């Protein structure tokens, strides 16, 4: 953190602070607390837990000069989201990137779950209607395609209600266009990778949500950049 | 008598994940059920009403041999009150043998067995 | 009998390519009869199922809730 | 408040319940896609009856409206599949006339169950074969259903089938308005035909209604987990907190 | 031959909670179980009897390719038992390539070479 703060205040940058498993920290916290002879607290947690966490986070922010963004891998205690350890952490969270092995097995990387991974920044007040609209919509069209998984094994892909088949069609391309080209990936792939601004990412989705692409194959929007790249991915040549 | 009282009660506690099927086809097991549902009534006693051993082993006898089955489960409690007074009067000999020896046939077999035919056959609906 | 110039339809309540003798289609109406009653399994699985469903509910899958 | 090991007993109970539930859903989903097999296999016979029953230009309203035929299953856990039909029946009987009159034939115990205590019973049917309804022993009911005519003009009560599990209860009617002149042979073979089709669509519903009622339970049971998982964690916490507090408070005592 | 092993076993774990209710055994869900209940047999091993990778990859091959599937579970264990010897005599050449290269690019030969056995085995 300290090494990070430097580049924030001295060079006024926006630096990334990764902490792989911030639970180890709090766990070490109660772990040390014992040795010093501290009377245990809820679930044998150092009574000073909130405090020790509060001091770790608050030192992570955007100053008038720089900023520090932290990505902490929160590995929640036994699948219990009420445990004072995570429960504490969550109060310091402005966002979540939920990775799932499913979307990986399908060939969507990043594996970021589109309906689970949340964020506080998603709000008209913040990102305006444009972003919030499309974005909240692109989620809706997913939680539609997700539930129809049961009815699709029932009434099949036929006459399942056409206001739905449009969803099922559009939705597939959408969850496919969430996969991106990672520069870091160029090592073993060869595709140089992508960087799409929110601006670009808003259009590509709004347009797809207008169906302006429904006439294009799935394996188009799967691992690309700007919507325009999907389009060029339509030249099968000869 | 109290011996099989356990068995009868046992099954009932254990057949009772079954009784739904009812008759659908459950066969000989609504049979073991019948007196089962009867016996519980027998094990039912009212507050501040101690029952002496003598006559006690008689009702815990009647049902454990079928002498209580020709009568509905919802008429058992009454049957106790009943068969007992009429033991206190009708017949009297087996109401304290069970006391004197405090053991064994309480009337050889035929006596009890048929003396149980006495009050049954004289009871109400 | 549906007799059409180009086709002949034979409606039959029961029909089995059978020999000269009829006292076979009865034979098939036989070996199929009880061998359809023998389908108690139909009934009996559901028993065992209605059974399990009332044995996992036995523990009163909720004791005064909790 | 409450236990922990009493919260485990509930979880596991619920779990084994969801298991048994979802089992049968899949099982009753396997009995929908065999309903067609005996639904299809009956498609031709029906076609080649109305094609025959094309009706020459050369038994209309006789006297009354009397008996019904009420289709069901023997097994339960079908949702309302039973009660529903056993409602219209019980309505348009008592919505009808109120003597002991207006008589009855039932398919499946569950029907005969209610019909019995209420009164006006005529026949019985038990043990229909499930997804494969045996066209045979329903043939005995066409006989009883017709020969009964002791009768006039019967109606049939059951549930129809539209697309997997969605369905609705119906009264299509039958014994009225739609060698040479052999009606003695079409009257019979046109009832045997209808009472049969009624079943296939009845059963198709049954399995479906059950396929679902066994989902609703599974789904619901699954929520009983969440409601308990929560109360288990909480009781998992207060417990590990009390144990520790106990172990320290017993040390400071030394 | 290990990549698929997890699969077949995966589904079987999420599936075979249902047999007794499977009295109606349905779908192809019967097929997943099929070699599934069979893999379990192959995963069952003796005690004090280790197995060399060479002739191990072959049996973890057989069932995962269907060269096992035609054999009921009753006979799965007592199959892999002589399918070893059958190799220790007649595939002793085949299992070698398996050693010195730790690879099977094999796929063709074994595919036929596996039949050399089932086509002589008992039942």
């Amino acid at each position: 953190l300290t090494m990070a703060e430097y580049f924030r205040d001295e060079q006024g940058q926006d630096v990334l602070l990764f902490i792989d498993n911030i639970f180890r920290f709090t766990q070490a916290g109660s772990e040390v607390s014992a040795l010093l002879g501290r009377m245990p607290s809820a679930v044998g947690y150092q009574p000073t837990l909130a405090t020790e966490m509060g001091q770790l986070q608050e030192r992570i922010t955007s100053t008038a000069k720089g900023s520090i963004t932290s990505i902490q891998a929160i590995y929640v205690p036994a699948d219990d989201y009420t445990d004072p350890a995570p429960a504490t952490t969550f109060s310091h969270l402005d966002a979540t990137t939920n990775l799932e092995r499913k979307l990986a097995e399908m060939g969507i990387y990043p594996a970021v779950d589109p309906l689970a991974s949340t964020s506080r920044a998603l709000a008209p007040e913040i990102v305006g209607e444009e972003h919030y609209q499309v974005a909240r919509k692109v989620q809706q069209t997913l939680q539609r395609y997700k539930e129809l998984q049961d009815i699709i094994a029932i009434l099949g892909m036929d006459e399942l209600s056409d206001e739905d088949k449009l969803v099922v069609h559009r939705a597939r391309r959408i969850q496919f266009f969430l996969s991106q080209n990672f520069h870091v990936a160029e090592q073993f792939t060869g595709q140089p990778g992508s960087y799409v601004p929110v601006k670009e990412t808003v259009r590509g989705f709004k347009e797809i949500l207008e169906g302006k692409y429904d006439h294009l194959p799935e394996d188009a929007f799967r691992l690309v950049g700007r919507i325009e790249e999907v389009v060029e991915k339509a030249k099968a040549m000869g | 008598v109290a011996g099989t009282l356990r068995l009868d009660l046992a099954a009932y506690r254990e057949l009772e994940a079954f009784a739904q099927f009812g008759s659908d086809l459950d066969k000989a097991t609504q049979a073991k059920l019948a007196r089962g549902a009867r016996t519980v009534e027998v094990l039912k006693q009212d507050l501040h009403q101690p029952i002496p051993v003598e006559k006690q082993v008689l009702i815990i006898y009647a049902l454990t041999r079928g002498f209580l089955d020709d009568i509905p489960v919802e008429d058992v409690r009454r049957f106790e009150k009943e068969f007992y007074l009429f033991l206190d009067q009708n017949g009297q000999h087996l109401l304290e043998h069970i006391r004197t020896t405090k053991d064994l046939p309480n009337e050889d077999d035929l006596n009890k067995a048929i003396e149980a035919f006495k009050k049954t056959f004289v009871v109400s609906q | 009998l549906e007799v059409r110039p180009d086709k002949v339809t034979i409606l039959a309540q029961a029909a089995e390519r059978a020999e000269d003798i009829d006292v076979l289609r009865a034979k098939a109406a036989k070996e199929r009869a009880e061998r359809r009653l023998q389908s108690q399994q139909d009934d009996i699985d559901f028993k065992r199922a209605e059974l399990a469903l009332k044995r996992a509910m036995n523990r009163l899958s909720v004791a005064e809730m909790k | 408040m409450a236990s922990l090991r009493d919260i485990k007993t509930r979880i596991n109970a619920t779990k084994k319940t969801s298991q048994i539930t979802k089992a049968m859903e899949m099982v009753s989903t396997s009995k929908l896609n065999r309903a067609e097999q005996n639904a299809k296999s009956f498609v031709p016979y029906m076609e080649k009856i109305q094609e025959v029953v094309a009706n020459v230009a050369l038994v209309s309203r006789p006297v009354k409206k009397t008996g019904y035929l009420v289709i069901t299953s023997d097994r339960g856990l079908a949702g309302a599949y039973n009660s529903n039909v056993l409602r219209l029946v019980y309505q348009t009987i008592q919505r009808h006339a109120c003597p002991d009159e207006y008589a009855i034939i039932v398919i499946g115990r569950v029907g005969l169950s209610f019909f019995r205590k209420r009164n006006v019973i005529l026949d019985i049917t038990r043990l229909p074969d499930q997804p494969s309804f045996a066209d045979i022993k329903e043939i005995a009911r066409k006989t009883v259903g017709l020969f009964a005519d002791t009768f006039d003009e019967l109606y049939m009560y059951y549930n129809h089938y539209v697309s997997a599990i969605q369905q609705e209860v119906t009264e299509r009617k039958l014994l009225p308005l739609t060698q040479e002149e052999i009606l003695d042979v079409l009257l019979p073979q046109y009832a045997e035909s209808l009472i049969y089709g009624a079943l296939l669509d009845a059963k198709a519903s049954e399995h479906a209604a059950r396929m679902t009622a066994m989902k609703n339970a599974t789904d619901n049971a699954n929520e009983l987990i969440r409601t308990l998982t929560l109360s288990y964690n909480r009781a998992r916490q207060a417990a590990i907190t009390q144990e520790i507090t106990e172990i320290v408070a017993g040390a400071n005592a030394l």
